[PDB]
């Protein structure tokens, strides 16, 4: 349970012990239970002297375990830039990849290491790999808040709308992660801002499923679609109100988002808000516009929606400003019937 | 681990020393004296004992020999100023190894009394914090005036009040 | 470029480089060495003329060191080190370790204060990166002249 | 850690204690905090003295949180080891849980203002405000814009410009106002190191409430262009040309370009240059020998009558000779 | 105490294995 005696020597750079140890034992590409060589310990710990020492006696600089995490990437992963640099000086290949398709750039973009991803594309990584899920460099770095490394990246001509798997470009990344800054740099370079999703989502409606206001006024400010709609037809106040986030529902309603837009099911974002019981969001849509009385499918108000998940505070709102008890849906069932199912 | 000494190579007329302190060691100057049996103390010279961002047992002790390099060994620094939006980098010579900058960061740490605790560089970065703090105060004045040349002079100004 | 930058004497940043540190009390060693030729090769070097301990003594053509003695100065030699110093050259507390580097930044300073012009840089530092020889050398070097540094 | 000087005592608070509002760790955790989590309430003040709130557009601190990168010459974002992304969970506790610990311890109209990040200096910029009126009725506003010059720790250095308009919004419609920021506007001259700080202020009628908005402008000067190799031999001579276009309305006079950089330049060595005229670039070469092998940096300053302490840096690796 | 990181599993968690795999892509269906 105790690692190999080289791998002890590799943790604590002890030249001397790895010495006599490759003197004793010439092998230097000795397997922990885990299937990591001495070299992949000192590429963690950046311990060079020892590094060396392994390499001068014939330790594979590229060696592959299992899940195909070579030394390079350790080196690439935890920042260490000389390491990198005697791995790469002494064969390290830059393309090779991980069980999950990840390069050594990967790991270094996803923790945001500008000098070491500037050596590697100088070494020539490739800029635009993907891992399993389809995701490029640049989509790591925006993901972490790396806003440097989106910048390098962006500086070597990597794609600024590269989709993963799921058609998420880098601004949806950042508008998903909160990330305001990535945000600004990847749209004042060009990026588009109503790229479509699977489901056919904005980053504007990303951000205002997350309650990212700044990526919200961002997105807005650089001519993001107020009124952009997915398959499904959700607004983004179809979602702000849906989630609950005031801040976005006062901004989307202050820069004119209209409140009375529907969706496949003529839902209503007041019917969102009822459904899932904001009464203070369903307080700012009927004090700007918003039917109290509107319907949906099923011939469904929003105190209907409302009094079927119980919300009383909901009910009181929306019976105080219009609502009219005695609507009935296509099945003739008042609120006052849902209420008493329930 | 501690305080040693070690003849590493000899000859008929000399000793090859290998010398070592510890990793908690008190910071500053210090003297070096061989006490040869039957005789009074000699004194072999002196030398300046620092913080080791470099070894592992250390407290400053830095992972990274890029980051080694950037935190303590580059002179070249830039201090961002501008708005949020408009971020201007000024070029910065900070000149942390100008002859004269350990030797005036000693005396103004001299100032404080608990020389017991200069091994700690949470005391000493407090110390010096305070202390520096104390002199913006007392020697920053109000309103070429604002033509810099990095942070030595600024510190020779604040500790000798010339410049 | 094109605009040749004329040199603007300023001083407004001159404290900015003076030191705290109070200088140690040192005894000197001085010693004066001559631009000469050897006759074996022509190749023009710098010897030994003298050097100062606690007296002076000066270096014969024969490689000995002449009887110590007080140090006699003419009038025209000091009417001259007042009028060299006075539109002299300095570098104080330089940051080198190398005559390449005293000389490449004692070239730069004297084209600066309009000293040399920027043609005679490259020969006088030619003259002085050349051999500096000492007194031992000297009679294997089969004897020594003076010289003068031309251009060419 | 982060030095926080008590106007006194000094304390060490570790970032990541202000990062999640651990506030009893250090003395010191709960002012870092409020440095980078304060709110902003703008309140206006009437000519008849009393002081009325103002619907105000937010005003986000501890932006940009930035240091030097590691092995390069270019700026490392750091905000993400002091504060969780704005709007989110994590953010959220943490504010709610500050909130807890102090409180345990004791309209019709929209206005969004877009203004350029700078303003050139002696130069000229668009701004626009855009109204949106709400009510069903149209609306008498009055929106007046000014322009201050601050200094860097919010200290009001100058009044350079105010502007008062009187529209008419119909109901329901959105109206743009594109207004031209000049200098040849201001009052004066921005002080020197300030910054601007542009406002827009909506009233109507009696509504009793003015709609509220602000930015942060800097003054950008001319680019002090460095051209020099990327790499030098050791005690061989190297030319680096710099550049200045005159982006201004008058003459620069009075111009002294000055180069440093230790392990280049010996102290410094401060040059006279030709008045440049307005659309003109300067053009002056330098010639220096580096002496000291490693990765340098050239520093360049212009002074003229127009602007002082220019200051722009290029990085030259000095390599050893060949053997 | 400074002699933990010699045993195969504390090695196995300071390597980080799963810093070098795609987490997700997380879409949170509404």
């Amino acid at each position: 349970v105790r690692l190999p005696a080289l791998h002890i020597a590799a943790r604590n750079d002890d030249t001397r012990t790895a010495a006599v140890l490759l003197q004793n034992d010439p092998n230097p590409d000795v397997l922990s239970k885990t299937g990591f060589t001495p070299l992949h310990i000192a590429a963690h710990y950046e311990n060079l002297n020892v590094a060396q020492l392994l390499l001068n006696r014939g330790a594979s600089v590229n060696f592959t375990p299992q899940n195909g995490i070579t030394p390079l990437h350790i080196a690439s992963r935890r920042g260490n830039v000389i390491m990198v640099r005697l791995l790469l000086d002494r064969g390290a290949q830059i393309e090779t990849k991980t069980k999950d398709e990840l390069t050594p750039l990967h790991c270094a973009a996803r923790n945001g290491h500008v000098r070491i991803s500037e050596i590697l594309l100088d070494h020539g990584a490739p800029i635009q790999a993907k891992t399993k899920n389809g995701l490029s460099p640049i989509h790591m770095a925006a993901q972490g808040d790396h806003l440097d490394c989106v910048r390098l990246l962006l500086q070597y001509d990597a794609e600024i709308d590269d989709i993963t798997l799921d058609h998420l470009t880098p601004l949806h990344v950042a508008a998903h992660c909160g990330h305001h800054r990535v945000a600004k740099v990847l749209l004042d370079k060009g990026a588009k801002p109503n790229s479509r999703a699977l489901n056919g989502f904005t980053p504007l409606h990303i951000a205002c499923k997350k309650n990212h206001v700044r990526v919200m006024e961002l997105l807005l400010k650089t001519g993001a679609s107020i009124d952009a709609v997915t398959e499904s037809g959700l607004t983004p106040l179809h979602v702000a109100s849906f989630m609950g986030h005031l801040p976005i529902v006062k901004n989307l309603l202050q820069r004119g988002a209209s409140p009375n837009v529907s969706n496949v099911k003529v839902e209503t974002p007041l019917h969102m808000a009822a459904r899932a019981g904001h009464t203070e969001v369903a307080k700012y849509l009927l004090q700007n516009k918003a039917k109290v009385n509107a319907k949906a499918k099923d011939d469904q108000t929003p105190l209907h929606c409302a009094a079927r998940i119980g919300h009383t505070n909901m009910v009181k709102l929306l019976l105080e400003n219009n609502a009219n008890p005695n609507l009935a849906t296509t099945a003739g069932h008042t609120p006052l019937h849902i209420a008493a199912r329930e | 681990k501690w305080w040693s000494a070690v003849v590493e190579e000899r000859d008929a007329q000399s000793w090859t020393i290998s010398v070592t302190t510890p990793a908690d060691a008190v910071i500053g100057h210090y003297s070096l004296l061989l006490q040869v049996s039957g005789r009074k103390q000699l004194l072999l010279g002196q030398f300046t004992l620092l913080f080791n961002p470099w070894n592992r047992e250390d407290a400053v002790f830095l992972k990274n020999e890029a980051q080694r390099m950037e935190y303590l060994l580059n002179q070249n620094g830039l201090i961002y100023l501008g708005t949020a939006d408009c971020i201007q980098a000024e070029s910065w010579d900070f000149g942390q190894f100008e002859g004269d900058v350990i030797d005036l960061s000693l005396r103004l740490l001299s100032k404080d009394k608990q020389v017991e605790k200069w091994s700690q560089p949470v005391h000493v970065a407090r110390v010096l914090g305070a202390l520096l703090h104390f002199l913006k105060e007392q020697r920053v004045l109000p309103t070429l005036l604002n033509k810099r040349r990095g942070s030595v002079p600024i510190l020779r100004q604040w500790l000798t009040g010339r410049g | 470029q094109m605009e040749e930058p004329a040199a603007h004497d300023t001083e407004a940043t001159a404290t900015d480089y003076h030191t705290t540190s109070h200088p140690g009390t040192h005894k000197v060693y001085v010693e004066l060495q001559e631009l000469v030729m050897d006759e074996k090769n022509q190749e023009l070097r710098w010897m030994e003329a003298a050097r100062w301990v606690q007296l002076e003594e000066n270096l014969g053509e024969n490689g000995a060191w002449g009887r110590p003695h007080l140090s006699h100065l003419t009038f025209w030699s000091l009417l001259e080190l007042r009028r060299v110093f006075t539109k002299g050259t300095v570098l104080l507390d330089l940051q080198e370790t190398s005559l390449a580097g005293v000389a490449n930044q004692l070239l730069d300073r004297f084209i600066f204060e309009d000293q040399i012009r920027p043609q005679d840089r490259e020969e006088l530092l030619r003259a002085l990166l050349l051999k500096h020889s000492h007194a031992g050398e000297l009679e294997a070097l089969g004897g020594v002249k003076p010289a003068v540094l031309t251009r060419s | 850690q982060i030095l926080h000087p008590s106007a006194g005592s000094c304390d060490l608070v570790p970032v990541r204690a202000v990062k999640e509002g651990t506030l009893g760790l250090t003395p010191a955790v709960s002012d870092l905090f409020a440095a980078i989590n304060a709110s902003c309430v703008v309140w206006k003040c009437c000519e008849d003295g009393t002081l009325e709130l103002t619907d105000s557009n937010t005003k986000y601190v501890g932006n940009n949180i930035s240091t030097k990168g590691v092995g390069s010459d270019r700026c490392e974002d750091i905000t993400q080891n002091y504060k969780y992304p704005e709007g989110s969970l994590q953010e959220k506790e943490v504010l709610e849980r500050v909130e807890k610990e102090k409180m345990e311890r004791e309209s019709p109209l929209y206005l969004l203002l877009k203004a350029p990040s700078s303003l050139p200096l002696r130069g000229d910029a668009q701004i626009s405000v855009t109204l949106v009126n709400h009510s069903e009725q149209e609306k008498a506003v009055q929106l007046a814009i000014g322009v201050q010059a601050v200094h860097y720790n919010g200290v009001l250095a100058a009044k350079l410009w105010r502007k008062k308009l009187h529209l008419t919004l119909s109901a329901n419609l959105e109206k743009i106002i594109t207004i031209g920021l000049f200098f040849s506007n201001f009052e004066r001259n921005p002080p020197e190191n300030t910054f601007l700080r542009l406002t827009a202020m909506a009233t109507h009628s009696e509504s009793n409430l003015s709609c509220f908005a602000q930015e942060d402008i800097a003054i950008c000067r001319p680019h002090l262009a460095i051209k020099m190799p990327e790499k030098a031999e050791q005690y061989q001579p190297l030319t680096a040309s710099v550049s200045l276009q005159n982006s201004l309305d008058a003459p620069m006079e009075d111009c002294v370009i000055s180069i440093l950089g230790r392990g280049l330049i010996h102290r410094e060595r401060s040059y006279r240059f030709r008045s440049v005229w307005p659309e003109n670039t300067m053009c002056a070469k330098f010639q220096f020998t580096p002496t000291h092998v490693g990765l340098q940096r050239l520093t360049v300053e212009v002074d003229c009558n127009m602007f002082q302490n220019l200051t722009n840096y290029k990085s030259v690796t000095v390599v050893a000779p060949e053997l | 105490e400074e002699l933990q990181d010699d045993y195969e599993d504390m090695m196995e968690e300071n390597l980080e294995q799963e810093e070098y795999e795609d987490p997700d892509i997380p879409e949170s269906q509404m």
